[PDB]
RNA sequence: UAUGUAUAAAAAUAGAGGUAACUCUCCUGUAUCGUAGAAGAUGGGCGAUGGUUGAACGGAAGUGUUUUGACUUGUCCAUGAAAUUCCAGAAUCCAUUGCAUACGACUUUAA
RNA sequence: CCAAGACGUUGCAUUCUUCGAUGUCGGCUCUUCCUAUCAUACCGAAUUCGGUAAGCGU
RNA sequence: UCUAGUGGGCCAUUUUUGGUAAGCAGAACUGGCGAUGCGGGAUGAACCGAACGUGAGGUUAAGGUGCCGGAAUGUACGCUCAUCAGACACCAGAAAAGGUGUUAGUUCGAACUAGCCCUGAAAAUGGAUGGCGCUUAAGCGUACUACCCAUACCUCACCGUCUGGGUUA
RNA sequence: GUAGGUCAGCAUCAGUUUUCGGGGGCGGAAAAAGAAUAAGGGAAGGUGGCUGUUUAUAGCCCUUGUUGUAAUACGUCCACUGGGGACUGAGGACUGCGGCUUGCCAAGGAUGCUGACAUAAUGGU
């Protein structure tokens, strides 16, 4: 269509400036700088409302408008309240040992399924790890927190064994805000 | 080439023309009409100057009818000092006297006639008008 | 030094040719600032020349000139066809030419 | 550049048909020669008339009565494809029937690779009611229409000195 | 944005026999064509494509599909003439046209006058 | 329109083929061309497709003496010269003379960072691609096929940009003064009838 | 191969750029810098106090950038031009060495 | 591809050159390419069947 | 009237027979090549256009105009994104059936229906829309202008041949 | 004075051709439109007014009249006309066909006015 628009109201967040389509959203919790060069959308800021508009876009290009609205709300939620993931360890026989170094940006996993190899993972920037067998992933970027959970889950994978019997692994339990 | 001149009269084929000799030093000469760019500058009054004595015979060269020519003394001959008749000088001075007052009256034209036309970078003569 | 150049700068592009057959009798010339055949109409019939320099002194001159005339426009991009008294050497492709303002009609 | 032609013709009279019927057709063709050709093409498929045993009794070039007024045209066509089992209805918004047919021919060739020979125009009608109107045509009929200027690539002017503003 | 293709926008024609003229979008035919009109007699009402016009900053209040007389009446009432000229964009365009119309004697006068202008180069130390 | 003795071209935001076509024609016209910032050139199409195209080009080699076969240059400026070479008749003496009239470089070296850099709108990506179409950068394409100076070119570029920014402020300060003194002269408004 | 061999921000392009949450500009260079004078002569009167020319910085290829006797068309004026009378102290050999070697070459040494 | 892996359906001799002669099997030797993958690496299902894959060996 | 050479043909259009098929064998009609250069299809004996004395100018055919390459990086409206796209007849090759790819349609959201893309698709020296490259194209479909140029056309000069008309001064 | 080497420039013409411009006749629905101005009709993608309505504090659409022998566009034609560029100059007293007023002429094929160099300048190998 010629005009497809979505409207969002901005919260009390400090700066939402969009220089070079790059949203440098700074709020009470922190700063999240992300690019919107992947979408060709006129989003206009006036007063306390922002309008995402696409002109002459087809169905494929018009589908990304709601995705932009979803993500723009996402780091608004991140810079206001933040994102926290609670992730519980499941093991049958061998307890899983987890160590956090330099305030949790590196997580070391040992004794997974009885293996002697130490699995060390570097979390994405802006995410910190804490021990509540519960792991808490808190940060500003939902992108980085979810990715860090994905990396941990993929790293603690069972190989060449029957999943039907071996239910060991690490799966996310709760995804909420601080 | 590049001089600015004032047309006196139209001869059989060319134009009898002179940029005032006291302005740019171009004497009375015939110039073929295909080798001039006429300008849109304000006209100079040439009604008061005699143009009947400027003819092909007046500008005619001396007949030679022989292949012998050229010499260092030959080049030492001719020149403005020699050759140039006093009557030709008087005619140049007379036309100057009858032409200068008009270009004095209209501003900037005296020094315009003194200057020399030239093309510069980016100048496109088809777009340019004179 | 900008009180001269009563000519317009041009470049010898190529001979008049088909895909494989050249015709060196007439040449293709790109006059600077001439961007259409309507503009080429002004330059039709002008006197174009190729000026080059030689070691031998012909009549006491280091500079010798081949003269020619713009004949017709060529294409839509302002290129013109030029006929010279001596066909321009094929080594001049990309060399410069002087297009005078005479025979003038402006 | 197509043109709308009113072509009226009849077969030549015979002893069986002393007073043959006059048949008229509105058809779009670049010139009168093609217009008469298409008239005989349509009359030949329907009503037993050659070009030889018939004649063109009237030729007229129809111009748009209101060429400065925006209109919506609904065009029914017969489309012949590699399968050749097709009827279509399309709608085009412009100021003249000739332009609507021209835009139809370009659109039909673009979207279906159909040629002038393959397409025959069933009927071109002006749609006057907005409710009677294609979704794209309706949303052009939006009273509050406004949109930015689309990209338009803006003598030889090679070697620009400054990067373009393009806005 | 500042330039929207909409009913009543003033446009400047850039391609065609009416290049350099001002018109107003009376109606929108489609995404690529629009009906425009101008009060001037030399510019008739016609359907034109957006590729030959550039959108000006001026918008006038004009009902859709207005006739030439009403468009001219609205054009005079909202005083769009010399409202376009007040902008530096129009002044630059008019300066370009005046400068292009100059002749050799005028060009020599320009050279002397700007040479008088250049000879100041007096600035505070 | 007008030929300069040497033209320096900023290759940033330009398409490889469109710019090469323009450059090759200019070189055959007898014009000396310098193209800077060849690492900032663009090739239409997404990166992996162009990566596959170059890797296919890399395979071309003689079975006897690969040192005789096609030589695959990994530098962005040498990729540009390859495109211009293929668009020139380089087996011909005219084409060779055109090739030595081209100097394509990564970044803007000191003989050229103090000179004006023009652009070719017939080859600019913003004018020549539909928005939303994927494209790649020659510099990144070069770095992941073998070019090993992408970092040093970048680091030297910000130093040049910092010096260029300092130059600009100094020139803009001068232009502010000359502009202020411009309207002070009454002749500026006297020659308003002339269009200046 | 020249004929003015004149022009250095970076960026985005569904935006920038300034001046001072403000406001102006953009919509290319057909723009700015320049351009007058025997291929540019000899003088003079006003006016301006400018203009053009014969230590530090720059390593990406620094071929530079900066810095600190002439020449006046800012503005007036007077002579002169023509008949060019219609286009043109080392290396090597000789020798030596064997870490080398088909021969050259290579590694040594030799005043 | 099809539903009842059947039935079907769609695909991956000539005598042009040489009879003023192109030395005519296999083995040995040796190098290279191909993938329609035996092994190796890494994945997906229910040792077996598969996908990427010719780097390396056979 | 006398006599030469010839009495191995081949290809294409269309029709057609033998054949699993064949750059296979066999015929019919016409046009060609052989015996024929030239413009074009990158390249080719028969494809397209046009058939040729020596030249000058003009204009076209077929085919082309991003650069190589002479000639619009022309105009108008769309379609297409291809993880080894596509790009001009002959021609130098791919099918059924699908594909939450996408753009349009038809009939009562469902099915169909088309156009492009992808899949089906798969080899051996490294290499081929001719190459470079090309993505609101320099790809595809349609429409409209301008332009380029053959030994063809037109005007003219000259050569020769043939034909016709004069010529006892 | 007469005629005369080579090479150029221009004018006035002839042949051929290309490229721009103006004026006029005629044709079509004796264009369609439109403008301006009188009737009536209808309404919206609904303005002022108060989602709904019928020109008001915007207007639009349809029909008719008028201004009208309207203009323009397009087509066609002029034995109407203004430019610019290119190539060619065959023939060699007179005849001919024509226009003009006997002479003249653009009418059975280029002459006129000049300049430079007389040179290896043109030309050849």
């Amino acid at each position: 269509d010629i005009y497809k628009d979505e409207t969002l109201t901005i919260p009390k967040g400090v700066t939402v400036d969009i220089k070079a389509r790059n949203v440098t959203v700074t709020g009470p919790r922190g700063t999240l700088k992300q690019n919107l060069r992947h979408v060709d959308i006129e989003m206009k800021k006036q007063g306390n409302t922002i309008k995402f508009i696409v002109w002459h876009g087809s169905r494929k290009h018009n589908a990304c408008i709601r995705s932009v609205y979803s993500i723009i709300n996402n780091m608004i939620i991140g810079v206001t309240q933040g994102f926290r993931y609670k992730m519980r360890l499941v093991y049958a026989h061998f307890p899983i040992n987890i160590n956090l170094t330099e305030n949790g940006t590196v997580v070391e996993i040992r004794n997974f399924l009885g293996e002697r190899i130490t699995r060390v993972i570097k979390c994405l920037p802006g995410v910190t790890v804490s021990i509540s067998d519960e792991i808490i992933l808190e940060g500003n970027s939902l992108e980085n927190v979810s990715q860090s959970a994905a990396n941990i889950k993929q790293i603690c994978n069972v190989r060449n064994k029957d999943i039907r019997k071996f239910l060991d692994g690490i799966y996310v339990s709760e995804r909420g805000n601080i | 080439r590049g001089k600015r001149v004032v047309v006196l009269s139209q001869l059989e084929d060319t134009l009898v023309v002179t940029g005032p000799y006291k302005v740019n030093g171009v004497p009375i000469r015939r110039v073929n009409h295909r080798y001039v760019i006429a300008t849109s500058a304000p006209k100079i009054d040439v009604s008061g100057v005699s143009v009947e004595k400027f003819t092909k015979a007046y500008f005619a060269k001396q007949k030679r009818s022989g292949p012998v020519k050229k010499d260092e003394a030959f080049f030492a001959e001719n020149a403005p000092k020699n050759a140039l008749p006093a009557e030709r000088i008087a005619d140049q001075k007379a036309v100057d006297a009858k032409l200068l007052p008009a270009i004095k009256a209209i501003p900037n034209m005296k020094e315009y006639l003194a200057a020399s036309f030239a093309l510069s970078n980016g100048d496109r003569p088809h777009l340019m008008k004179f | 030094a900008q009180g001269h150049r009563l000519y317009v700068k041009a470049k010898h592009l190529s001979f008049q040719r088909s895909k494989h057959v050249i015709h060196p009798g007439t040449s293709i010339v790109k006059i600077e600032g001439c961007d259409s055949k309507e503009e080429a109409q002004f330059y039709l019939g002008k006197r174009v020349c190729y000026v080059y320099k030689s070691s031998k002194a012909v009549r006491g001159s280091k500079i010798r000139v081949i003269w020619g005339t713009i004949a017709r426009p060529h294409g839509n991009s302002g290129a013109v066809r030029a006929r010279f008294v001596h066909n321009l050497p094929a080594k001049t492709f990309g060399s410069s030419l002087r297009v005078m303002l005479y025979p003038s009609n402006i | 550049a197509l043109k709308e032609y009113q072509v009226v013709g009849r077969k030549v009279p015979t002893e069986h048909e002393p007073v043959p019927k006059l048949f008229r057709m509105r058809l779009f063709a670049p010139n009168e020669s093609v217009a008469k050709s298409r008239y005989w093409y349509f009359l030949k498929m329907i009503n037993k008339v050659k070009k030889a045993t018939g004649e063109i009794v009237a030729i007229n070039e129809i111009s748009e009565p209101k060429p400065l007024k925006a209109k919506v045209f609904g065009i029914w066509i017969r489309y012949d494809s590699r399968s050749g089992t097709h009827n279509m209805y399309k709608e085009f918004r412009d100021t003249t029937r000739v332009g609507a047919v021209e835009a139809m021919y370009a659109d039909m060739a673009a979207r279906h690779r159909a040629r002038f020979r393959s397409i025959r125009i069933l009927k071109v009608v002006e749609v006057e009611k907005k409710e009677d109107v294609r979704n794209y045509v309706k949303q052009l009929l939006n009273p509050h229409l406004k949109f930015p200027l689309p990209h338009r690539r803006t003598g030889k002017k090679v070697f620009a000195p400054h990067r373009p503003s393009t806005f | 944005f500042k330039r929207y293709v909409e009913v009543g926008r003033v446009v400047l024609v850039t391609k065609g026999e009416y290049t350099g003229k001002l018109a107003v979008i009376v109606d929108i035919v489609d995404h690529k064509r629009a009906l425009i009109d101008s009060p001037c007699s030399e510019f008739p009402r016609q359907v034109i494509r957006y590729g030959s016009v550039v959108l000006t900053h001026i918008v006038m209040k004009l009902p859709r599909g207005a006739r030439s007389g009403i468009v001219a009446k609205k054009w005079k009432a909202q005083d769009v003439c010399n409202k376009w000229a007040s902008s530096a964009w129009a002044k630059k365009l008019e300066a370009k046209k005046v400068r292009s119309q100059l002749n050799d004697f005028d060009r020599f006068a320009v050279m002397r006058l700007k040479k008088q202008r250049r000879e100041q180069v007096n600035v505070a130390v | 329109s007008e030929f300069q003795k040497v033209v320096v071209i900023d290759a940033k935001g330009h398409l490889l083929g469109r710019l090469a076509s323009v450059v090759a024609k200019q070189l055959l016209g007898g014009q000396k061309v310098v193209v800077v910032r060849c690492e900032e050139l663009n090739i239409s199409g997404h990166f992996f497709r162009n990566k596959l195209k170059y890797l296919a080009y890399l395979r071309k080699a003689c079975r006897y003496n690969p040192s005789r076969g096609a030589f695959h240059f990994r530098a962005p400026s040498r990729i540009f010269q390859k495109a211009v070479r293929g668009m020139l008749p380089h087996k011909t003496a005219r084409g060779q003379a055109a090739l030595e009239h081209l100097q394509a470089v990564e970044g803007i070296p000191p003989p050229f960072d103090k000179q004006k850099r023009v652009v070719v709108p017939a080859a600019l990506r913003v004018l020549r691609l539909k928005p939303g179409r994927k494209y790649c950068t020659v510099g990144r394409l070069s770095s992941e096929v073998g070019w090993k100076y992408n970092d040093i070119v970048a680091k030297l570029e910000e130093r040049r940009k910092v010096k260029s920014a300092a130059f600009y402020q100094a020139k803009l300060a001068k232009q502010k003064k000359i502009a202020s003194a411009k309207e002070a002269s009454p002749v500026n408004q006297k020659l308003s009838q002339f269009g200046y």
